[PDB]
RNA sequence: CGAAGGCGACUUUCUGGUCUGUAACUGACGCUGAUGUGCGAAAGCGUGGGGAUCAAACAGGAUUAGAUACCCUGGUAGUCCACGCCGUAAACGAUGAGUGCUAAGUGUUAGGGGGUUUCCGCCCCUUAGUGCUGCAGCUAACGCAUUAAGCACUCCGCCUGG
């Protein structure tokens, strides 16, 4: 079978700048945040193109 | 079920000032509100305050504490107990600290303190030493 | 200017599968006749430089003691683990009576006549320190009424 | 004027703390709530301390002393180098080396050699010598001013401390306490604001809840200067 | 509510693929239901509305 | 034990005034209703010890409130004797 | 107890031998070789379990 | 769950205790408890039953350097019941009972609530239990730490070199 191991994280509220400076400290492509302002839970990610997008759940 | 009250007063006071609590609360009695009253005249507490319960009216003691975040009270001790009451003359009636501390007494007016009972010339029940 | 005095020397081996060690440790009192006082150990193989390693060793732990003059404040017992000595103040004319490492704790700072007595247990490390903690919890009489908020003719 | 106004300090992201589970009982005092697991650091009281943290360090500067910037937490190790350069103080930004404040005897004899090692192969006495040699005599290089790079120019001891984290700092604490230096710090939930005299409370865990918060902090001892 | 031993849909799907009882960690009921449940399934095995094993 | 019924009963004769249970008179009847309950149980039934000491307890429970009540009145603790029959 | 067919022997094998690891058999005849004592298994049931 | 020993199919009868909540009622009626009086695992003993497995003693076969051990086959008392005894265990949390007081975090039990609901799911605050971490304080050190071995008061048992 395929074994996916699982990384629990504690969700937790930032800026969006804190979220890119947290998630290139690990060098990890997602982040995973509550928004500070929005209140929404926000995943910071690294796209294929190099860039970053912004996904809100 | 507790048989000593105001060794139990004398023990939550103890107990309180070793973790910097400055609020504290007691089932009271007289002889309870009169030691407390006598502490912060003796100036070891900040003030004590009112007896206002239909059973047993509470009363709180307000602890006081030094600047550098020092304690007044530095060892508080029962000394009159059940089982062995100990009793004192007025010429024995002795200094706590070498002058420094005090002695609560139970004398026949009213409990008093340790100067204030050998130039009265009255002895009485030493109920605990206070420091 | 300090004024050095040891306790004892000890001559200490802990077990090599070769030759055994050579350890001469040694703890020394340290103070000024004037109401500050310091203890501490050194731990080396040259004995004159292991005297001068517990010397610097106690320099960075200096309590001052308090004082009436010519005796101690009031009557305490000090406490560390199992060692207890008991402190009683004197008359001016006694001389200071102790034993053997609690008198080079009282001599080094200017007491000279107090009642003393060690006692629980005997080894010279427990006693000397069980005695400066014993000092530590000396109050004069003009601090508490700072604390407690009277002046020093109200406590009496 | 004196402090940070209300808006620019909460907009950085201080009032969070840790997570409730993860609590100190003796920050009872600066929290003003949860929110979802959440702590909520008193708003209003860390603007009560932070003024009383930049008036000692406007006069430490007055005196003309040197006051110790560390910082470890992986989002706050460069936080700490930029504003100790415009400060012109001395930075810690990798591990506490283990006794730079108390077995400094020993460490000042190997920042005599980081200003020796450097003068070493400026000037000659650099092509006799093997090629592998010179790796390691390289290799020794960068790893002083790894550790020691921000010490690179101190050669005394501080009279303040300045650090982001007492939790995981706690070696520069405990040879702070011993040595009698005044200390200041930034602290939240899981930390002890025991040992630390001049207390910071603010969020730990962003990185502008440090920048617009260390900032002040190493601008606090230039207008002491002057 | 109370689990009637002659219910038996909502009881034989706590019974096993053999006629054993599953535990609580595998089905996921609560402490006291579990055991309100094991004198009801146990009075079925008597009755024969259910196997001892199958 | 005892039904409440029968409970509610035996707390109709020994009552001082209209609700006043847990008055002593009135918590020595239903214990004495409970005593004779259950050692006549405990008379077919040999082996129960661990209701014995059931009994045993509420033997004690009964006897400090007989010793309470001649404290305070001899004259109703007579009373009790002669209502429902206790030795001492 | 479970009939396996339309398909070959080396198959039905692989149901029936996790048709009987999730079964009480092996498991426990293991257990009865021999007799423990009544305040062993009290522990030996506190290892399988504080462990999961 | 029970005071401890202990207690594990199911049903009925008989019966003991604890916990929660309400506040109607009694008005210190409480706590500890020498002597005393009762419970008290197993192995035992008595009088009878019953005897399936297991199994001291015992018999035989192997191992070993050697056996009366370990291993294997067989096997009696016992193991089981009823009634009387015996009254001892590393009967151990190696920690007497009672009542107060003193950071917190976290599982879980019967609840009580709850907010919600769930297709019952849950997730939330709540006496009293039961665990695991861990300050102050304590300890000779390990460690203990609101289930103290912390701070107190009462009473009982007990120790003072091997």
């Amino acid at each position: 079978i395929e074994i996916i191991r699982s990384k629990e994280f504690s969700l937790k509220p930032m800026d969006s700048e804190e979220a890119v400076l947290q998630m290139n400290l690990l060098g990890h492509d997602f982040f995973v945040f509550t928004d500070r302002e929005t209140d929404g839970t926000s995943i910071v990610y690294r796209r294929k193109d190099g860039k970053y997008g912004l996904i809100q759940t | 079920t507790m048989t000593d009250p105001i060794a139990d007063m004398l023990t939550r006071v103890r107990n309180a000032n070793m973790v910097r609590h400055e609020k504290l609360e007691l089932p009271a009695s007289n002889i309870k509100k009169e030691i407390a009253e006598i502490l912060k005249s003796e100036g070891f507490i900040k003030n004590v305050e009112y007896v206002e319960d239909d059973k047993q009216g509470v009363l709180r003691l307000f602890l006081k504490y030094g600047q550098n975040d020092e304690r007044v009270i530095t060892g508080l001790k029962r000394i009159s107990k059940p089982g062995l009451r100990v009793y004192a003359k007025a010429s024995e009636m002795p200094k706590v600290l070498n002058g420094l501390g005090i002695a609560l007494v139970s004398t026949s007016e009213g409990v008093i303190t340790d100067k204030e009972a050998r130039k009265r010339n009255v002895g009485g029940e030493i109920i605990a030493y206070v420091w | 200017e300090f004024e050095e005095r040891v306790v004892t020397i000890n001559r200490v081996a802990k077990v090599v599968k070769g030759g055994r060690r050579f350890r001469f440790t040694a703890l020394v009192v340290v103070g000024d006749k004037n109401g500050r006082v310091g203890f501490g150990t050194g731990k080396a193989q040259e004995v004159p430089e292991a005297i001068k390693k517990a010397v610097e060793a106690a320099k960075k732990d200096l309590v001052v003691v308090p004082r009436v003059e010519g005796t101690t404040p009031h009557t305490i017992t000090g406490r560390y683990g199992s060692g207890s000595v008991f402190m009683k103040p004197a008359a001016p004319g006694t001389g200071v009576i102790a034993g053997g490492p609690v008198r080079a704790v009282l001599e080094l700072a200017g007491i000279t006549d107090i009642l003393s007595k060690s006692l629980g247990s005997n080894t010279p490390i427990n006693m000397v320190r069980a005695t400066i903690d014993g000092l530590q919890n000396l109050k004069n009489a003009e601090d508490v009424a700072k604390l407690r908020g009277k002046t020093v003719e109200e406590l009496y | 004027m004196a402090v940070i106004s209300m808006k620019q300090l909460l907009e950085a992201g201080v009032h969070f703390g840790h997570q409730t589970r993860r609590w100190n009982p003796k920050m009872k005092k600066y929290i003003f709530t949860e929110r979802n697991g959440i702590y909520i650091i008193d708003l209003q009281k860390t603007v009560k301390k932070v003024d009383e943290a930049y008036n000692f360090l406007k006069q430490v500067s007055e005196d003309g002393g040197q006051v110790l910037f560390v910082g470890t937490k992986k989002q706050a190790q460069e936080s700490v180098k930029s504003e100790a350069e415009r400060a012109g103080q001395f930075y810690i930004n990798q591990r506490w080396l283990g006794g730079l404040l108390t077995n400094y005897k020993t460490i000042s004899k190997r920042i005599k050699r980081i200003s020796e090692i450097e003068k070493m192969e400026e000037d000659g006495l650099f092509e006799v010598l093997p090629k592998k040699e010179v790796v390691e005599l390289k290799k020794e290089y960068d790893r002083l001013i790894k550790f020691l790079g921000g010490i690179r120019d101190m050669k005394s001891m501080p009279q303040a401390l300045f650090v982001v984290d007492p939790r995981k700092e706690r070696n520069a604490i405990a040879e702070a306490r011993k040595l009698n230096i005044p200390i200041v710090g930034i602290v939240d939930t899981n930390c002890d604001p025991d040992e630390i005299d001049y207390v910071i409370p603010a969020n730990d865990d962003a990185i502008r809840a440090v920048k617009l918060l260390t900032a002040k902090m190493a601008d606090a001892i230039l207008e002491g200067q002057q | 509510t109370h689990i009637d031993y002659k219910d038996t849909e909502l009881l034989k799907r706590f019974i096993s693929e053999r006629g054993k009882i599953l535990p609580r960690r595998v089905t996921g009921t609560s402490a006291k239901y579990q055991r309100m449940l094991t004198t009801a399934i146990k009075r079925s095995r008597h009755m024969a509305l259910l196997p001892y094993v199958k | 034990a005892i039904s409440q019924e029968r409970k509610n009963e035996i707390i109709k004769e020994y009552r001082v005034h209209e609700t006043d249970t847990g008055s002593p008179e009135v918590q020595i009847a239903v214990l004495t209703a409970e005593i004779n309950a259950v050692n006549e149980h405990l008379r077919t039934h040999k082996k129960d010890h661990h209701s014995r000491r059931g009994l045993l307890k509420m033997v004690g429970r009964r006897r400090h409130l007989l010793n309470y009540l001649r404290s305070k009145d001899i004259q109703r603790y007579r009373e009790l004797i002669k209502s429902l029959g206790i030795r001492r | 107890t479970v009939v396996r067919k339309n398909e070959s022997l080396e198959d039905a094998l692989r149901r029936f031998k996790r048709s009987v690891s999730k079964s009480g058999t092996i498991q426990e005849v293991r257990k009865r070789e021999f007799y423990e004592k009544p305040s062993v298994k009290r522990k030996k049931k506190s290892e399988a379990a504080r462990k999961r």
